[PDB]
This record gives C-alpha cells, structure tokens and sequence, in this order.
C-alpha cells in the first residue's frame, strides 16, 4: 500500500470532516 | 448517481473520469491507486455484445475534476494511456465476473489538493469492513435518474447480505461481487447509474482513518429500483491480479 | 455538451 494513500489533502490531512463520513462510521457496529 | 448529493471539493481526490476523445464524452468513472495506475471496470473498455472495445488511443483520463462538463483550468490534469490491462478471466458472456481493468498512464500525474490516490485493502481490512450493514460510498458523474449532474455526485449505501443479493436477481452471483443498497423497508434510497460504472465504492477505516477502495461499480438492473441492488467488483478478491500486473509491467 | 479540452491532449 502506498505510504500516504487514502488521506485527503483537504480533509484528513487538515483534520476536517466531510458532510457525511460520520454516517459511514456510525454504520461500523 | 441516483438520490445522491453534490460532492464537496476534494472529497474524492482519487476520482477519475474516463473520457472519449472523439466524440468528446464521459465513458465511465475510475480511480487513481498510485501516480501511474488507474483502476476501472473491464466493461468500460470491453463489452463485445454492444460493440465496445476501446484501445489506449481512443481514451483520455481526467483527474482532479468536480464539474462534469467544465475544463477545470489549473485544477484537473488530463492524462493519456500507455497500456490497458483487462482481467484475463473477465466474464462478459455471462455475469460480469471479474469486472476489473487497470490503465497505466504515459507519465506520472502530480498530486495536489484535488488529486490523491486511494488505498487498496489487505485481507484484514476486507475481512473487517466488508460486512452486511456497513456503509461505503459511491461517487460519479453518471445519470441522476434511470437528468445529468453539474458536479460530482456522492451517496453512502449499506453492504447487503449475500442471500438477499442473490434473491434479487436471476443473474448468477460470484464471490468476486457484492451488492449494496437500501431495502424497500429501509426507507432511504440511492444507487449508481449509467456513467458511474468503473468508479470507486470506498470505505473509511475506523482503525487508521484511511479511505480504501472496497468495490468497483459493476452492474445493476435499472437504477434505484425497489428490491434491486447495485453490484460491485470485490477488489480484495482480485488484488493478486492487480499486484501481478503492477509488479510485472510497472516501475 | 462538454467544454472543449486543450488540443495538446487530443
Ligand atoms: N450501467 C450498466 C452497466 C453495464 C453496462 C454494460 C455491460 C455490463 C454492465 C447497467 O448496469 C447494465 N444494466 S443491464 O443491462 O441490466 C446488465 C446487468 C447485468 C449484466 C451482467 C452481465 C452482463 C451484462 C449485464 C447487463
Ligand atoms: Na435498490
């Protein structure tokens, strides 16, 4: 897997959440 | 995408558009897995019953996009293909088993706020996250109904139980596919639709906060129909073929 | 329907 893969410059990288990723996290029960 | 919403800017920086040179048109979606490799669905390139068979020179890839139709000056990077690889056991005759393909770009694309690769899962990530009820995310510029979006669209959809998937269709379902979508009881809606194929079904690991590409938008019977689900290529199950292609032919 | 892309790409 590529070192920095899957971390988004305008979100993960600056620790901002997008509008609906919490819905995903809430689904991982 | 049907019943989705507008993407935020830089929300899906691995989203790639497959774009036909002549006529100039959207063929499919795709995703960036490294600076020289783009992943898509085999049927976006080869589907003989509809006389579809693109070679490298028929196609361009457009990375960093948000608007469907705009040429996004200083934001997007358009790339030419060096070579296309279609899974040797891709089954276009029967059920789109192994609906996967890689495209190698002629030069590295430069990463930016708008351009960044997605992770591919490992066995443990797949075992952990590919569970009925767990939601992933589908993005694309495809039809808004079974009309067309101004900007990249997004919807989050739950993975559905294997039996339910099979009981929804007369097509023979393989272990290289999973379906996702809300049930009629579940109230909510949403689906991939025409033009979204090849694009990524992704999930964000709660363990390392990374986005992983779990599926590739493969097929459905209509878009957002009650009692029907979208089918996705199971990326981990085909990862050895991926690694093989990249290791043999990449640098 | 699509905006014209630079000809360097075509
Ligand atoms: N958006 C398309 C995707 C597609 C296009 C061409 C070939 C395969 C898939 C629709 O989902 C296609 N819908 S379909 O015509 O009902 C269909 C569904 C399942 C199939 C399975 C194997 C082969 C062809 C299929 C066509
Ligand atoms: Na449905």
């Amino acid at each position: 897997g590529e070192a920095d893969c899957g971390l988004r410059p305008l979100f993960e990288k600056k620790s901002l959440e997008d509008k609906t990723e919490r819905e995903l996290l809430e689904s991982y029960i | 995408i049907v019943e989705g919403s507008d993407a935020e800017i830089g929300m899906s920086p691995w989203q790639v558009m497959l774009f036909r040179k002549s006529p100039q048109e959207l063929l499919c979606g795709a995703s960036l897995i490294s600076d020289r490799w783009v992943l898509t669905a085999a049927h976006c390139l080869l589907y003989p019953p509809w006389d579809k068979n693109f070679t490298e020179n028929d196609l361009l890839v457009r990375i960093g996009k948000h608007s469907r139709t705009r040429y996004e000056r200083n934001i997007e990077k358009i790339s030419m293909l060096e070579k296309i690889y279609i899974h040797p056991r891709y089954n276009w005759r029967e059920n789109l088993d192994r609906d996967i393909a890689l495209m190698k770009l002629k030069k590295p694309v430069a990463f930016s706020d708008y351009i960044h690769p997605v992770c591919l899962p490992d066995r443990e990530t797949a075992a952990s996250l590919l569970q009925a009820g767990y939601k992933g995310r589908v993005t694309g510029w495809g039809n808004l109904k079974e009309g067309q979006p101004s900007v990249l669209q997004v919807v989050n959809l739950p993975i559905v139980e294997r039996p339910v998937c099979k009981d929804s269709t007369r097509i023979r379902i393989t272990d290289n596919m999973f379906c996702a979508g809300y049930k009629p009881d579940e109230g909510k809606r949403g689906d991939a639709c025409e033009g979204d194929s090849g694009g990524p079904f992704v999930m964000k690991s709660p363990f390392n906060n990374r986005w992983y590409q779990m599926g590739i938008v493969s097929w459905g019977e209509g878009c957002d129909r009650d009692g029907k689900y979208g089918f996705y290529t199971h990326v981990f199950r085909l990862k050895k073929w991926i690694q093989k292609v990249i290791d043999q032919f990449g640098e | 329907d699509f905006e014209e892309i630079p000809e360097e790409y075509l």
